[PDB]
RNA sequence: UGCAGAUCUUGGUUGGCGUAGCAAAGAUCUAACGGAAUAUUUUUAAAUGCAACGUUGGAUACUGGAGCGGGGAAGG
RNA sequence: CGAGUAAAAGAUUAUCCGCGCAAAGCGGAGGCAGUCCGUUUUUUUCUGGGUCUGCCGUUGGGUGGCAUGUGCUUGGCGCU
RNA sequence: UGUCCCUCUCCAAACGAGAGUACAUGCAUGGGCUGGCAUGAGCGGCACGCUCGGGGCUCGAGGGGCACCGUCCCGAGGCGCUGAACCUUGAUGCUUGGAAUUUCAUGCUCAGGGACUUU
């Protein structure tokens, strides 16, 4: 009952706005859907998201976390323990899991500059596994990089 | 802030330049959807009825729901099925006849267009609704204007004029629970005071044996409704899509818009019509503010002065801005390292 | 040999009240193991089993030889 | 269950609307068949098609206005 | 049919309460913009480096030490690559809707879950 496929008003408006495109001088900068470096007018961006099935249980993801924006004006002797909790909640929300192992390589990197010197940015490798209802858990490890520029999230 | 020349005989700044801070407010056009009428009784004014427009937008109907995207969205559906029928037309004529016969005040229901104000930081999508009174003419003439305005846009340039004054109604910035020193301005106590010095020493006499309402106490400060008077209108600008040279005056031929370099902090870009008011207004950025026609008499030399702007500042409000335009900054610096990579 | 009070005696119960607080001596983190203390649902995974404990390895940090080092008297 | 409108104005508010002074007076209103109930004045309902306006949601089409991606005014199509 | 709780934002906020959003450029990451500081590490000395494939440029040091005159080394600082390098929204700056020999670009959502409403 809640199907409501519709998607017709987009069809009507796009054929209409094409109809009176003929003018002496068009102006109307973005009204025509033919434009560069612009969104698609008439529908939401989320309507263009490719919908597939549920992702498999075993996936690997590489992502960067901006830590300095999560630790601003925080009490000094709490920064390293707080950063561990923030990373756990960051990954857990994405993977929909409550069991997240931190692993020694990542724990050493967070603590390697003292309790008040947590690095601003970190790159992590996240792997989700299942074992036996089924139980899902995540292992988080460190990925050393020379520079963080031009790096975006990837799925293996 | 701006620069202008003042005309004030007998003053020390007569025919001289001054610098005046101003406030910029974005004003997308409003939409009129309803008509209401009032009658006078020995106990006050009473509403007679309401005439609604046949077609209303989604942003208006969003106001009557807490979760619009997960609801049935049935508001005004029954009235739409009935309003234009033969019985519906008769019912509307009956209400309009009542307005003509026995009404005293005529007002119109209007709402804002948040969709046209494409602001990234203003999160609300349901429109703001308010009532606007119609002044002037007889009751019949007031109703005629309201009917012609139904289901149409109203632009701010048709209500106000440049070099006019106006009144501002707004809610001030909040501060939460506050002590007496900041809330009321009382004096602090000497340094040797046991148990703290940011207090009132004596809060009453022995008799009457209670604390009175005139004594300063700690509590909520800020977030109050206020009405301020006599704010001059320095400019009524139009949308940047139509005319881009918003901040170009007859004495400064540089082509620029009203948005400063780097954008207004916490707000963004001004994309629609706007009004420039002299001085400050209550509330933080992104808040909705009502402007109304003046209440006090407008006959003083200050109130009737004609305003002619000479310079408008558009430097960055982050840091100490020293460039008026992007082109000016790229003329000071030559080609940088990144540009060298491109070429 | 008769109790309502003597800031009466001895027991018990009581509002205040889940309240006031449990704030000197800088500080803990992670994986594995142990444990009844879990990964506890019938009426996919998160939104329905939280929180906390010891040992070992690794990390971080403190005492800083007038020492939370190693030995004695008095006392126990 | 203990009933008071800073409301209307009539077969005791029932038994239609519009104009009009609680006037004078003057305008508009679809028809046919069953059923089911009924103490009369063209009795109440419920039912069925045939149908004609105003009007929905529509199939597309072209004219247009509004601040120009979102909805309207037109003008037809077949649909309640 | 609707309201609230969990999850998300901040014009609000001691806790309640509020403004909002309900697959949304919503969130995340990156790129540009606007700003802050003041020229990174490394390498080098008439060119085989730097600057305007070939042509024009331009290139320090108080001192000291080996090895029979130059050559090879130690040396704070200085010069070139270099208005470099780093930071820039987070209790919460801008940009995916004016134009522009450039300003935005990817990733994640996969029937949201629960309580009450006698309606
Ligand atoms: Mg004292
Ligand atoms: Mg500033
Ligand atoms: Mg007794
Ligand atoms: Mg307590
Ligand atoms: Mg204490
Ligand atoms: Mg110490
Ligand atoms: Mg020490
Ligand atoms: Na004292
Ligand atoms: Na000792």
């Amino acid at each position: 009952a809640a199907e409501a496929r519709k998607s017709r008003d987009d069809r009507r408006w796009k054929r209409v706005l094409a109809k009176m495109d003929p003018e002496k001088r068009k102006k109307y900068h973005g009204v025509g859907n033919t434009a560069e470096h612009s969104r698609v007018r008439g529908c939401t961006r989320a309507s263009l998201f490719k919908r597939t099935g549920r992702k498999p249980d075993n996936i690997v993801m590489e992502a960067s976390i901006h830590l300095s924006k999560l630790l601003k004006k925080r009490t000094f002797h709490k920064r390293a323990p707080i950063a561990i909790k923030r990373i756990r909640s960051f990954v857990g929300k994405l993977m929909k899991t409550k069991d997240n192992r931190i692993d020694a390589s990542l724990n050493t990197f967070i603590w390697h500059k003292g309790v008040k010197g947590v690095p601003g940015r970190v790159r992590v490798r996240v792997e989700r596994k299942s074992e036996t209802r089924k139980h899902f858990y995540t292992v988080i490890s460190h990925i050393p990089v020379p520079s963080f520029k031009n790096l975006t999230t990837k799925v293996i | 802030h701006i620069v202008r020349d003042v005309d004030r005989p007998g003053s020390k700044v007569n025919k001289k330049e001054v610098v005046e801070p101003v406030t910029i407010l974005e004003a997308p056009p409003m939409v009129v959807v309803g008509i209401v009428g009032y009658r006078q009784t020995p106990v006050g004014h009473k509403t007679i009825g309401t005439v609604w427009a046949h077609h209303t937008s989604v942003e208006f109907r969003r106001r009557f729901y807490k979760n619009w995207k997960q609801s049935a969205q049935l508001a005004f559906t029954k009235r739409k099925q009935f309003a234009r029928t033969t019985e519906g037309r008769l019912a509307e004529a009956r209400t309009l006849k009542a307005f003509e016969k026995k009404a005293d005040i005529i007002r119109v229901v209007a709402h804002t267009q948040l969709r046209k104000l494409r602001n990234n930081r203003v999160g609300v999508k349901k429109a703001h609704v308010s009532e606007i009174q119609i002044n002037g003419g007889t009751i019949a003439q007031k109703i005629e204007l309201a009917k012609s305005l139904l289901e149409k846009e109203v632009r701010i340039d048709s209500v106000f004029q440049q070099s006019e004054a106006c009144d501002v109604c707004a809610v001030t910035k909040g501060h939460g629970f506050t002590g007496v020193v900041k809330r009321w301005g009382v004096a602090c106590l000497p340094r040797k005071t046991h148990r703290g010095l940011r207090k009132v020493a004596c809060i009453g006499a022995w008799h009457p044996s209670r604390v009175m309402y005139t004594v300063a106490r700690a509590g909520q400060h800020g977030y109050h409704h206020r009405t301020h008077l006599n704010k001059k209108i320095y400019q009524l600008g139009r949308a940047v899509s139509m005319e881009p040279n918003q901040a170009t005056t007859a004495y400064d031929l540089t082509a620029k818009t009203i948005t400063p370099m780097g954008g207004f902090v916490g707000y963004g870009t001004v994309r629609n019509d706007y009004v420039m008011l002299k001085g400050s207004v209550a509330g933080p950025r992104r808040r909705v503010i009502t402007l109304r026609r003046p209440m006090a008499p407008q006959t003083s030399r200050k109130l009737t002065e004609k305003i002619t702007l000479k310079f408008i500042d558009t430097s960055s409000k982050i840091g100490h801005g020293r460039f008026q335009t992007k082109k000016e900054k790229s003329q000071w610096y030559g080609p940088l390292k990144k540009d060298r990579i491109r070429r």
